[PDB]
């Protein structure tokens, strides 16, 4: 079918240099080889936080603090404070 | 597999695998908590001695 074959190879050759062959891109002047593979490759990184989220910075968990080894002052102070409130129950 | 031109899934997966031991458990408290417990035991035993002697009285 002449209505078929010629439109078929026209729709094949126009993106042939675009996609199949490495002839940059003929239909539109701006280059595509250094744009989507190269300039837009950082596109997700450009929209997002580059070198901050794509690297997935892992912060080591800070050591959970405690009474800081206070076996005398803390216990005595707690006992005294409870004694203060025990007279007013 | 849904992603076709990843070029980065391998990197992040390797990073995660290398960082699987993120950190160990923090079992630091072995004496100060014991100090709180020995104070609580002393208070409880003196308390119950006082109570028992008071009811008997």
């Amino acid at each position: 079918q002449d209505l078929y074959l010629r439109e078929l190879k026209d729709t094949k050759l126009a993106p042939s240099t675009l996609q199949d062959a490495e002839g940059n891109v003929k239909p539109w002047n701006p280059p595509q080889k250094p744009n989507l593979p190269e300039l837009e490759l950082q596109g997700p990184e450009a929209l997002k936080a580059y070198t901050e989220q794509n690297v997935e910075t892992a912060h080591v968990a800070k050591e959970s603090e405690e009474g800081e080894s206070e076996p005398i002052e803390e216990d005595w102070l707690v006992l005294d404070d409870a004694e203060e409130t025990k007279e007013s129950h | 597999s849904v992603l076709k031109n990843t070029s980065v899934i391998d990197k992040i997966e390797s990073y995660v695998k290398q960082y699987k031991p993120v950190k160990i458990d923090a079992s630091k408290q072995l004496q100060v908590i014991e100090s709180f417990e020995k104070h609580a035991m002393t208070n409880a035993k003196e308390t119950e001695s006082l109570v028992s002697k008071e009811l008997k009285d």
